[PDB]
């Protein structure tokens, strides 16, 4: 029997004096059952500890049962076993389960229901209201069919599956195995492999059933769980599913972990971890009015959940909304040279978002284009150069010099600004370069053309050779680099 | 303007302080972030007046690397510097000693005297480490000895370095460069231990060995197997064991070279359960994780 009173807890007690608890295997108290009994001595509890995971230890008017939390693991007939082993009596109690122990409302009355005792609840500090509608367990097959008919839910089948259609007639004898919904002790639903897996998660959405089944796919397709998890979590109503291997259970355990809180406590779990985002920082502290939120400078953000709301300054701000503001924090800048002579004094702000083109223009970087590559940390403090474009002009250059290239003269430039700084003196009437930017094979070139005879196509190659044996080698240096 | 006479003896912190209050550097800007254990982490920003100097012997390399400060709460906390627009930082401390090469700082002054008589001499590079005492003068590439004075030079400084904050299934801790990866993760939380990237494994609470029966090829290692669990007919389910690496089988049998702190609760090879061996046989060291993997089926 179970039932919800309004009354307090000495109000309750008229009723019945005995009390249910919940402890773990070293006997410390849930925090429900610890604010319950917080004036009675608790040593009793773990008098008998350590226990086995899951026990029942009573003394006078107080009986507690050992559960494990979801954290490590746990099931739901488990523990509606490990309360069953409690002798059957009347009790005061909270749903079990609440709280750090991770099992919700709808398992724990159900739990409550199985069990043969009688119970008198009142509410709980830590309410698990919202449903875990994914949940997988290792029962087997007989373990299913008895939780499914005692709990009157609906466990379609599919007749492929001709070991566990086998199991089935083996336990429920006298069934016969056709298209249809079969009510025998459990609630059966038959159906062939043609039946597609999209077509029977409808048809069970539109049945609005409760089920205990199979990963649906897994076992009936041969699908991989993967795909199996992703099917049931598209399903709507509440399932149960199992498998006969442990391992795969722990698997989808594993998958259901993943996105297992709402969109906004996921979202709020996630900056936790993070303990940031992107230049807010998380607190997480309970406050009279709220629990707090991130934090920027001196100004801190509140919440309060169902529904989960922020709080600012007074204002009330949707979580969609504030997510959409904080993932609009990817500002990076940058502050950067430009010049025109190359020895003024002038200076830009750039954003890292968007490449040096697409804000600016044609730009280039020691012979380097950036026009279309976006920056990083090491651009900060350099110097660039902006040219417009005139097709005419390109045209104009190509005839003189005999280059295809468009984008030349900005990274001829860019090069030249570049080896401008460098000093040429000269060694027994050969040019000599102090070491720099690998300059020692350019050095080299410039000796092997020193003494060779040497003609260009383009005169104005020549006269840069012309000049850069005169000690003008930077110019020359800067056009056979580009 | 200090509001001292003449011969009175004075602290270089507090004429810098007053130096520093009639200057004008209300532009800069410094930004400190602040890391407890357990408690909670904050973000510190300071103006041109707090900017320019500290109560520390850290330099500008050891002051972006941490510091570590005692907690309100009783704990000790980090707390870090990354953030400069200002042209110098000021370090200052109680005597002690340093070594220091040219290149590696801007300047530094020494004191060396008792609490009624000190002498100051101070120490600058133009080519290298060059010490200035009055009407004396000294050059050296290298030097070492007490000194509680520290000027650094920088423009502009920002990195990425943060904190990361976590949950371990009941208790929120944060740090600073945690190993957080090898735990495993679910949802938005951590579990206890740190196994591989496996899939966990949950044990029975408080249930038996559910009377099932293993079976193998290797009937040595199926018998031992069922007298892990206690078997007695009828058997409620039967399973087959596969060895690595034949994964056909229900169960995969693992050798015990590849144990785990999480196995202890519960192994997984894919989502199959597996079982331990030694020389194609059971083992103590073995029978114990294979007894909990049981509980686990």
């Amino acid at each position: 029997c179970v039932e919800e009173v309004t009354t307090t807890l000495e109000e309750t007690k008229f009723l019945t004096e005995n009390l249910l608890l919940y402890i773990d295997i070293n006997g410390n108290l849930h925090p429900d059952s610890a604010t319950l009994v917080s004036d009675i001595d608790i040593t009793f509890l773990k008098k008998d500890a350590p226990y086995i995971v899951g026990d029942v230890v009573q003394e006078g008017v107080l009986t507690a049962v050992v559960i494990p939390t979801k954290k490590a693991g746990g099931t739901t007939e488990m523990l509606a076993k490990a309360l069953r082993k409690v002798p059957t009596d009347n009790y005061i109690t909270t749903y079990p389960g609440q709280g750090l122990n991770g099992y919700t409302v709808e398992e724990a009355k159900t739990v409550l229901k199985k069990c043969k005792s009688a119970f008198y609840i009142l509410p709980s500090i830590i309410s698990n209201e919202k449903q875990e509608i994914l949940g997988t367990v290792s029962w087997n097959l007989r373990e299913m069919l008895a939780h499914a008919e005692e709990t009157r839910k609906l466990m379609p089948v599919c007749v492929e599956t001709k070991a566990i259609v086998s199991t089935i007639q083996r336990k429920y004898k006298g069934i016969k195995i056709q298209e249809g919904v079969v009510d025998y002790g459990a609630r059966f639903y038959f159906y062939t492999s043609k039946t597609t897996v999209a077509s029977l998660i409808n048809t069970l959405n539109d049945l609005n059933e409760t089920l205990v089944t199979m990963p649906l796919g897994y076992v009936t397709h041969g699908l991989n769980l993967e795909e199996a998890a992703r099917y049931m979590r598209s399903l709507k109503v509440p399932a149960t599913v199992s498998v006969s291997s442990p391992d795969a259970v722990t698997a989808y355990n594993g998958y259901l972990t993943s996105s297992s809180k709402t969109p906004e406590e996921h979202f709020i779990e996630t900056i936790s971890l993070a303990g940031s985002y992107k230049d807010w920082s998380y607190s997480g502290q309970s406050t009279q009015l709220g629990i707090e939120f991130l934090k920027r400078g001196d100004k801190s953000v509140y919440y309060t959940s169902n529904p989960t709301t922020f709080h600012l300054d007074g204002e009330v701000i949707t979580f969609d909304n504030l997510k959409t503001l904080l993932s609009l924090r990817e500002v990076r800048t940058i502050k950067v040279f430009t010049t025109v002579d190359n020895i003024n004094l002038h200076t830009q702000v750039v954003d890292m978002s968007m490449t040096y083109g697409q804000q600016f223009g044609p730009t280039y970087l020691d012979g380097a284009d950036v026009t279309k590559i976006k920056p990083h940390n090491s651009h900060e403090g350099k110097t660039f150069y902006v040219l417009p474009n005139d097709d005419t002009l390109r045209v104009e250059a190509f005839e003189y010099y005999h280059t295809t290239d468009p984008s030349f003269l900005g990274r001829y430039m860019s090069a030249l600004n570049h080896t401008k700084k460098w000093k040429y003196p000269q060694v027994n009437g050969l040019t000599s370069i102090k070491w720099a930017d690998n300059n020692c094979y350019l050095a080299t070139a410039l000796l092997t053309l020193q003494q060779i005879e040497l003609k260009f196509n383009p005169p104005a190659l020549q006269d840069a050779y012309y000049r850069a044996r005169a000690g003008e080698a930077a110019n020359f240096c800067a056009l056979i680099l580009a | 303007y200090c509001n001292k006479t003449v011969g009175e003896l004075g602290d270089v912190r507090e004429t810098m302080s007053y130096l520093f209050q009639h200057a004008n550097l209300d532009s800069c800007k410094r930004v400190l972030n602040v890391v407890c254990k357990t408690c909670g982490q904050q973000q510190t920003t300071l103006k041109g007046v707090e900017a320019v100097m500290y109560m520390g012997t850290l330099s500008y390399e050891q002051f972006k690397k941490g510091v570590q400060i005692p907690c309100t709460c009783g704990k000790q906390a980090t707390k870090y510097l990354v953030q400069q627009e200002s042209p110098f930082v000021m370090m200052s401390a109680p005597p002690a000693q340093y070594e220091l090469k040219h290149g590696t700082f801007t300047c530094a002054s020494e004191y060396t005297g008792n609490y009624q008589c000190g002498h100051y001499k101070h120490i600058t590079s133009k080519e290298t480490l060059y010490c200035i005492d009055g009407a004396l003068l000294t050059k050296s590439s290298e030097y070492k000895g007490p000194i509680t004075d520290v000027f650094y030079k920088e423009n502009s400084y920002t990195t990425t370095i943060k904190p990361v904050t976590y949950k371990l299934d009941g208790v929120v801790c944060t740090e600073i460069d945690p190993k957080l990866d090898n735990y495993y993760k679910k949802d938005n939380s951590y579990f206890t231990e740190q196994p591989i990237d496996l899939v966990p494994n949950q044990p029975y609470p408080n249930a038996s060995f559910d009377n099932f029966k293993f079976v193998c090829d290797n009937i040595k290692f199926a018998d031992d197997l069922n007298q892990l669990t206690g078997y007695k007919k009828p058997a409620s389910r039967e399973l087959k064991v596969t060895f690595f690496p034949d994964l056909n089988g229900d169960v995969v049998a693992i050798d015990y070279k590849h144990y785990t702190p999480s196995f202890k609760k519960g192994a997984k090879l894919l989502h199959k359960p597996i079982v331990w061996h030694v020389n194609n046989a059971t083992n103590k060291a073995t029978y114990k994780p294979n007894t909990w993997c049981i509980r686990c089926l």
